[PDB]
């Protein structure tokens, strides 16, 4: 809609103010910020870096709507059957008495 | 200019001497550019040396800024002469075209040979070094001028039409400058009358916001390869 | 000679490799029968046995393309993951 | 499998060659909004917002040569297939979308995250973003589906009504000479009225559907356009 | 030497006759896939390193400067370390076609060379195989043509329940 | 002038094509077999005994 | 049924058939013929464009180990849901 | 025992159900015009503009009814 | 003055249009064409019989069988294929002769 | 086992369902006239332009009812 | 196997459904008369023209009702 | 006893039922445009802005119908 202006360094709230799934991950819990997805989302929104949430989604949709959708449909592996036809590992070997051609030299 | 058999013969005859002259010019221009680049890195402003980023206000796409990323070395005469600068500019043009041709050759292996035959049949994209006589140089300059004639009107029309369709000047002097800027060469344009158009267009579009199609037209008009 | 049963009912409870091999054997049997008839008649085989040869060819193409999966760590993991005890019980209960 | 066939436009191509060997002005356009995107002066866009004009005009011409002339009996809509229309709309929509994406400006997608900071990010805003990303592709699919279904239904209805009219006209016109002529006359008048109404409705609906088909693409383009103000 | 032109026919034939694919050939192909992924990873690492080295000083300051998204403390330390390491010495920071060439040509050369030599390695591996696929590869390199229906001609091994066809 | 000549020739070609299509060209795959082709295979291998 | 039959192309002229194997092999022969000459080094972008993607796809096909059965692409009958063969 | 049955006449039932979708469409169209009359009497100067918007709404609403009608034909002719 | 549409010939203008005016659209179209010819270019005989004929498949002459017969005859004759080989028949030549004498 | 069954009287069921599609059409028409009276009462000088639009809305609504009625009669005779 | 069945109680079910459409008509009548009273109160001078238009709306709505009713009676006696 | 039956014409019924969902979508669209027509006459200067929101509702209202339409195909063609 309207033009977007990146926030200044002084307009960005501190990391400690961000909230996670349950509560802020302040001192003694900072390393949990890496694992909390909601805390990261809230931090990105606070830092005006909302694209980090939106860009991966849309692209993913495109990737499914364009290339992976048909790949799955035409080449995807369906559910296995109850009675499975495993490989006996007997096919392929040359017969006894066969004289293979020499390798290049 | 259209290709011809005479120009093909001319360029084929002068191919290897042209390459040798281009190599010599390459060495000389590398020396000149080394001097200039050292001077820029040593005495250049902090923004110019650090390559400050200027982003567009709509899509935040970086492009060179005229004020920050362009710097005039007022004291360059001590290290580099005017003739050396002109030589460097000419070599830059020739090297650009030669680099594009070499890239095509490397990409397509030996399949670029017929395209090379097309290339040597026209003086539009051959280096100036391929001309060993005055008449050949005159023909080459004629071809370059023909390309400039072919390309420039499109760029001028693009600029004028976009501005006039999406904006109008603020005051009468700006109106006069804008109208007189795009007059034909058969009449003489007064630079003092025309200058305010620069500020008006800075208000409309700067060099940092130049569109890609307009850039393509400009590069065509400057004999700069675009593909 | 005897043709194998490759009907839908019989095919339903059969592994893919067995079905492909049975189709190939049936095609070969039909081709040899047609060739024997042609030889008995004395007529050329090419003018009578072309379609049977083509059927044998297509069955060969279908049969040689299929390689039964190797039983390894990842394949067994997938099979066990999908075929849980609950799923096996549900399959047994289902009458279809 | 390779099938060789021809479109049903050869006579129309001949007429185009005959009547457009000389220039003529164009003043009436089905979708005029592709030429006037900006309505407030001093607003300008650095993006090639006028790139869709040529494609719009060509698509209008093609679809009008096909659909409008299809009202003529036995005229064939050679392109009337679901997946072919899907391919066309895929081309256009995905090309414009990849033009926007190749710009490599991620901030352009900030508006996908709907709502304000007050709303919960994970449980409200993220779900809304998911729904909108899905809604783009749904808009493409809806465009192509609508274009297909409108034509299919209209022509099915026309064929059925024409069959009924032929039946009654041929096998019950003798009632004009009989004592129940009034009933036949009433039925015939109703059939004529329905014929005229159906033809008018189809004529209008074809043009309107083309307008909507182009407007969906233009809306896709406009959703990601940003206008700067002159100073 | 151009191994791809020879190997394309062999790959197509194997796909057509994949039934006779021994576990050894499957392992060979899995190793080829793994090496392709490894080559992609190393080429991408080289491209990222070249991009970072040629990046502008202001660009590096913006990227590896304040603010910190997590602000844990390790993030800031690492960013400052990398920024100081990059900005200490002088770096050639070209723009336009020059950066494109510098960042891409080495990456393309590395990836192509690795893939070509891995293709040669796979050709050697299939040559050394003692299966019907190896025999087909050797025959292809000898006569220059792919001999289809070879497994049934030389009577390659089949499951015990499918040997009736060979019964002649 | 150029466009007039080109469109004249195009018009003649399109007229011939229209006549042939709508009055002479038979439809493929006819039930009776009296008109049109039933299709055939192409790109068949030739002189490649090792292929079989 | 009859009304549905009115939505078919009306100017079908000829139909040609060709096996995937045959024309794929012919295309491979043409590609080899044009990429064989010495003046096109293997490291050229053109040669890699020609060969690498095809090699990658074929390798992916060979590496495939699926627990389910994929019916032959070019069977005589693919309309019966209860007969993959 | 496994028994497979194929009832032909069911296609009529599904066809009739789709026709019910037209009840909403027909009602929806009447709603638009009802507002149009009640709007033209509140601002007759825009009657032409309103009539244009009314028609656009009619088609969009009508378009949905065609979707249902297509399914009716599909099942009625299969 | 120079204009692409008025001065250039048709092929040149086509290349310019689809390379510097609508290149992304052309790329998408080529992608879609490749997909269509890679996944939607086959028709089984049963499908042809069901839907492949305007009025219905004429079983009274079975043109598909004639087409395949011509195909296989041409392939056999041109490639010099011995259809009596054991692999095609599954039995030795002597067994084939015995069967011919039997039947 | 393969069993084919053909139920005759189902066409009556499907036809009745299509008749329900006329419920919304009848309601929609009534809505238009109800709004028309208010518009006339609140703007009595426009007793003809509103009447024309009411007729236009009725025609479109009638058309939808007729599309359904075609299926209702068609299935009844199938 | 080919089995033909003729149920003789399904000509009742279709009839009942066709009667349901009457509700969409009967309700439509009330809407026209629901708004007629308001219009009369708003503009008592037009008690006549509004009444005539309401009669037109009722008749047209009733026309839909009788089209449905025809199907109801046909399947009741057939 | 264990008996398994497969009725092969039932997918028609499900398809028609899903098609019925289109009545609500059509009605909602008509409501949107009815409010649009009666709202423009009140604040004409903002006509254009209202139209944009009206289309947005249509975009968010027609999509729901697609899901129901999608299910119809998934059952009609299976
Ligand atoms: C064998 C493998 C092949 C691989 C496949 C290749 C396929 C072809 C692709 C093209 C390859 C290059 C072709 C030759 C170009 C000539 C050299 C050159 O760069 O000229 C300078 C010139 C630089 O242009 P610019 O705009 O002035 O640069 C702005 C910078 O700011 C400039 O900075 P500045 O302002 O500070 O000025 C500096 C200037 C100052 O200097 C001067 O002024 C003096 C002159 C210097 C340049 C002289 C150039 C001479 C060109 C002609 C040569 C003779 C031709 C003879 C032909 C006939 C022969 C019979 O000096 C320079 O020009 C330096 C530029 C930076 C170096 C670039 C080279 C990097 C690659 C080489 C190293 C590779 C290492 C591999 C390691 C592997 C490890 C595993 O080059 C060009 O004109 C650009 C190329 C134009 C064609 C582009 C085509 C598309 C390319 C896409 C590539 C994508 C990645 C690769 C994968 C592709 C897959 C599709
Ligand atoms: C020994 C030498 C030294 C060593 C080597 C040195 C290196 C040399 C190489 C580098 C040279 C660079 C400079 C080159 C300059 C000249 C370029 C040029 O061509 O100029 C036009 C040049 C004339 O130039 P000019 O007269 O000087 O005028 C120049 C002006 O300034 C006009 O200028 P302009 O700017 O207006 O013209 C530009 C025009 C240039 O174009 C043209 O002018 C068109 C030229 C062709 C026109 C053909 C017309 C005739 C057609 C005939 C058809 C057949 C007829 C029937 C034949 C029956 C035979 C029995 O447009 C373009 O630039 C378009 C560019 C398009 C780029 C395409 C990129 C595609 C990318 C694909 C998408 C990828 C997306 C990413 C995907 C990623 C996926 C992961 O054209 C010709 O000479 C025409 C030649 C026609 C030949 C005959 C027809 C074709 C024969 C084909 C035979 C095939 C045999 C095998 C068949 C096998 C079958 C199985
Ligand atoms: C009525 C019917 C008539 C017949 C119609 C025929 C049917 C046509 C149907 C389809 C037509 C549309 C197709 C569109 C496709 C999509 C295009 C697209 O997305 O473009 C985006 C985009 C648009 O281009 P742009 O740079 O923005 O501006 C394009 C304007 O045209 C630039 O214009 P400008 O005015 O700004 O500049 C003018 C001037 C400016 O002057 C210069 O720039 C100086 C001279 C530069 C020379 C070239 C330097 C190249 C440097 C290296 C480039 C990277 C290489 C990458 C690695 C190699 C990959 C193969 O440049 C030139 O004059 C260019 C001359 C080029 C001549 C060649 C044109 C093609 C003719 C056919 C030859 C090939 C036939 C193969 C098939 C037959 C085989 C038997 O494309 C690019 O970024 C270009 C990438 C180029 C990569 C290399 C080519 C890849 C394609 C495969 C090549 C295969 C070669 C096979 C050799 C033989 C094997 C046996
Ligand atoms: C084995 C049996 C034979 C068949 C072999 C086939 C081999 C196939 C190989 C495998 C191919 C696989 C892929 C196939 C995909 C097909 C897809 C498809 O069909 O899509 C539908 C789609 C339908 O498009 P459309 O919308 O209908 O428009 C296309 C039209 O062509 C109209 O578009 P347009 O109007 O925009 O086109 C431009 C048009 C612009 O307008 C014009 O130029 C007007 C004329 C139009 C002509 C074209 C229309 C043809 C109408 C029907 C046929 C006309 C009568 C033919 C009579 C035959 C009698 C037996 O200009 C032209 O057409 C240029 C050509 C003009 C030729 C003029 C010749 C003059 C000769 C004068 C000689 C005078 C001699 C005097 C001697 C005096 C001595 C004293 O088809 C296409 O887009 C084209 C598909 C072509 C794919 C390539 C096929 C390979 C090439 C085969 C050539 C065979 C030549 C040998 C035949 C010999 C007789 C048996
Ligand atoms: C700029 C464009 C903007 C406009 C976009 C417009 C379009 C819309 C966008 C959406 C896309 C729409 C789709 C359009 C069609 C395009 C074509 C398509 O879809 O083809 C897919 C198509 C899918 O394949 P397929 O044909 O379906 O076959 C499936 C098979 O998997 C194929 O098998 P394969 O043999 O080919 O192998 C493929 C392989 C591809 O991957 C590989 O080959 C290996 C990896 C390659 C890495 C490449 C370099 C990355 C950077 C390296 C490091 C740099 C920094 C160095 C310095 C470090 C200092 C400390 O992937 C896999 O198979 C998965 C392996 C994953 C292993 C995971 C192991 C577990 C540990 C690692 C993960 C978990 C870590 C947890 C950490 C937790 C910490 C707390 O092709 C592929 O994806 C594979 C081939 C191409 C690979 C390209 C690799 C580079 C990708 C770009 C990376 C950089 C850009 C992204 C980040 C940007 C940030 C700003
Ligand atoms: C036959 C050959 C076939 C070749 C195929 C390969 C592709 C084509 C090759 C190249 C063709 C020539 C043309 C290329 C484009 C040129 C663009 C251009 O003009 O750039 C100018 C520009 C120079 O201008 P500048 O002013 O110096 O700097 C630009 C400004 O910063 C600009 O400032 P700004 O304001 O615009 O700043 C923004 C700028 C900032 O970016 C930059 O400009 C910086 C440079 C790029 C950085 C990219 C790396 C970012 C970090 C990646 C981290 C990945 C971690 C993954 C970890 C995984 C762990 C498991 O842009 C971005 O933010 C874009 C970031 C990238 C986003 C990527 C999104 C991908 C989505 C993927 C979706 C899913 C895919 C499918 C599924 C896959 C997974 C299953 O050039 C560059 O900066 C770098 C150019 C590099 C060219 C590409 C080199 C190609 C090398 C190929 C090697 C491999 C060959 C394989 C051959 C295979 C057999 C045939
Ligand atoms: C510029 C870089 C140059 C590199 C040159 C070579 C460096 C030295 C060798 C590197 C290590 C190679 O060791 C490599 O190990 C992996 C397992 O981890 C093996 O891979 C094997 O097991 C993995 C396990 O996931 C399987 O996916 C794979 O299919 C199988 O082949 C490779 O077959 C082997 O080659």
């Amino acid at each position: 809609g309207e033009l977007f202006v990146r926030p200044k360094l002084e307009e960005i709230p501190p990391a400690d103010q961000c909230r996670g799934f349950f509560g802020p991950l302040n001192d003694s819990l900072k390393f949990l910020r890496l694992l909390d997805i909601k805390w990261m989302m809230n931090r990105a929104v606070a830092m005006r870096r909302e694209y980090l949430i939106a860009t991966p989604t849309l692209f993913t949709f495109i990737w499914m709507f364009t290339w992976k959708g048909a790949v799955i449909y035409f080449w995807g592996d369906r559910a296995p059957p109850r009675r499975m036809d495993w490989n006996t590992e007997e096919t392929g070997r040359l017969p006894l008495g066969f004289k293979p051609t020499p390798a290049p030299l | 200019m259209q290709g011809s058999w005479s120009v093909l013969k001319k360029n084929c005859s002068n191919f290897f001497p042209g390459l040798l002259a281009f190599a010599q010019q390459t060495q000389e221009a590398y020396g000149i550019w080394l001097r200039i680049y050292n001077r820029q890195q040593k005495y250049g402003p902090t923004d110019f040396v650090e390559q400050s980023e200027t982003f567009s206000p709509d899509y935040h796409k970086r492009f060179h800024s005229q004020d920050k990323n362009m710097w005039v070395d007022k004291e360059l005469c001590t290290e580099v002469s005017q003739k050396e600068v002109a030589r460097l500019m000419t070599y830059k043009l020739d090297m650009w075209r030669m680099a594009h041709c070499a890239g095509a050759l490397l990409a397509t292996g030996g399949y670029a040979i017929p395209f090379g035959l097309f290339w040597l049949a026209n003086d539009t994209w051959v280096p100036s070094s391929f001309n060993l006589t005055g008449e050949e140089l005159r023909a080459w300059r004629e071809a370059q001028d023909l390309y400039r004639y072919r390309s420039a009107p499109s760029y001028l029309t693009d600029t004028k039409w976009h501005f006039d369709f999406h904006a109008y000047p603020w005051n009468e002097t700006q109106e006069r400058a804008w109208d007189d800027l795009f007059e034909k060469n058969d009449v003489r344009r007064d630079p003092k009358v025309v200058r305010p158009a620069a500020e008006m267009y800075d208000g409309f579009i700067k060099f940092e916001l130049i569109r890609r199609k307009s850039l393509r037209h400009l590069c065509r008009s400057m004999n700069i390869p675009t593909f | 000679f005897h043709f194998h049963d490759v009907s839908n009912d019989a095919i339903k409870g059969m592994p893919p490799s067995e079905a492909l091999h049975k189709h190939l054997e049936n095609a070969q049997l039909a081709h040899r029968i047609c060739l024997a008839k042609a030889l008995k008649a004395g007529e050329p085989p090419v003018e009578k046995c072309a379609l049977t040869w083509g059927e044998v060819l297509i069955r060969y193409q279908a049969w040689s393309e299929y390689r039964p999966p190797f039983q390894d760590s990842v394949a067994q993991a997938k099979y066990k993951k999908y075929w849980s005890k609950k799923r096996q019980e549900e399959d047994d209960k289902n009458p279809f | 499998m390779f099938l060789f066939f021809f479109c049903d436009l050869f006579w129309l191509r001949l007429l185009l060659c005959m009547y457009y060997c000389v220039w003529s002005r164009l003043c009436f356009i089905v979708y005029f909004n592709c030429l006037m995107l900006i309505f407030d002066f001093l607003l300008f866009c650095l993006f090639d917002l006028y790139l869709f004009v040529g494609l719009c005009l060509f698509l209008l011409l093609w679809f009008m040569l096909f659909n409008l002339y299809s009202l003529i009996l036995y005229y064939c809509i050679t392109y009337l297939n679901l997946y072919l229309l899907f391919c066309i709309v895929f081309l256009l929509y995905i090309a414009f979308l990849f033009l926007f994406c190749f710009l490599c400006d991620f901030f352009l997608f900030n508006n996908l995250l709907v709502g304000d900071s007050f709303m919960d990010v994970f449980f409200i805003r993220f779900l809304l973003c998911f729904l909108e990303c899905f809604s783009l592709l749904c808009r493409c699919l809806s465009t192509f589906l609508r274009l297909f279904c409108n034509l299919l239904s209209s022509h099915f209805l026309l064929l059925m009504f024409f069959d009924f009219f032929y039946f009654i006209f041929v096998f019950f016109f003798y009632g004009v000479f009989c004592y129940w002529f009034i009933l036949f006359i009433f039925v015939f008048c109703f059939c004529l009225l329905f014929y005229v109404f159906l033809y008018l409705l189809d004529l209008f609906a074809a043009i309107l559907q083309l307008f909507i088909f182009c407007n969906m693409i233009l809306q896709l383009i406009m959703d990601f356009l940003l206008f700067l103000l002159f100073v | 030497t151009k191994y791809e032109l020879k190997m394309q026919y062999f790959d197509e034939w194997m796909i057509r006759w994949r039934k006779f694919q021994t576990e050894s050939d499957w392992e060979i192909e899995k190793g080829r896939q793994w090496w392709r992924r490894f080559n992609m990873a190393v080429s991408g690492a080289l491209f990222c390193g070249l991009v970072l080295y040629t990046s502008g000083t202001a660009t590096l300051k913006r990227q590896y400067g304040l603010p910190h998204f997590f602000d844990i403390g390790v993030d800031g330390q690492a960013k400052e370390t990398m920024l100081k390491t990059l900005t200490s010495r002088w770096r050639y920071t070209p723009q336009g076609y020059g950066r494109v060439l510098i960042t891409g040509v080495p990456t393309y050369i590395l990836f192509v060379t690795l893939e070509h030599y891995r293709e040669r390695r796979r050709m050697q591996q299939y040559l050394q195989q003692n299966t019907v696929f190896g025999e087909q590869m050797r025959r292809l390199l000898s006569t220059g043509k792919i001999e289809e229906y070879l497994p049934v001609n030389i009577k390659a091994t089949l499951p015990a329940s499918q040997q009736a066809i060979y019964n002649y | 002038e150029i466009q007039s000549r080109k469109k004249y020739f195009q018009t003649l070609g399109y007229l011939v094509a229209f006549i042939y299509l709508y009055f002479l060209m038979p439809k493929e795959k006819s039930f009776s077999g009296l008109s049109g082709p039933d299709g055939h295979w192409i790109m068949l291998p030739k002189g490649r005994p090792e292929l079989f | 049924s009859n009304p549905a039959d009115h939505f078919r192309p009306n100017l079908k002229a000829l139909t040609l058939y060709a096996e995937r194997q045959h024309y794929v092999d012919r295309w491979l022969h043409v590609k080899e013929r044009w990429l064989a000459p010495w003046y096109l080094p293997w490291w050229s972008p053109l040669f890699q464009l020609g060969t690498w993607y095809s090699q990658r796809s074929r390798n992916l096909f060979l590496v495939e180990n699926h627990l389910s059965y994929r019916p032959y692409k070019f069977r005589r009958n693919d309309e019966d849901r209860n007969n993959p063969y | 025992s496994t028994v497979a049955i194929s009832v032909q006449g069911l296609h009529y039932v599904g066809t009739g159900l789709a026709a019910i979708a037209l009840a909403g469409v027909g009602l929806g169209i009447g709603t638009i015009f009802g507002n149009l009359l009640v709007a033209c009497a509140r601002q007759p100067n825009l009657t032409k503009m309103l009539f244009n918007y009314a028609i656009l709404g009619f088609a969009l609403t009508e378009a949905i009814g065609l979707f249902a009608l297509m399914l009716a034909f599909l099942m009625l002719f299969s | 003055v120079y204009t692409r549409w008025k001065c250039d010939r048709l092929p040149v203008f086509q290349l310019k249009l689809f390379t510097q005016e609508y290149p992304m659209h052309a790329a998408v179209g080529i992608f879609t064409i490749i997909f269509l010819w890679k996944h939607m270019s086959h028709c089984s005989e049963e499908t042809e019989r069901k839907y492949g004929w305007w009025a219905g498949y004429p079983y009274w002459r079975d043109p598909i069988a004639r087409r395949n017969e011509t195909k296989y005859k041409q392939m056999i004759i041109n490639n010099d294929v011995d259809i009596t080989h054991p692999k095609w028949t599954g039995c030795s030549v002597e067994q084939l002769e015995e069967l011919s004498r039997v039947v």
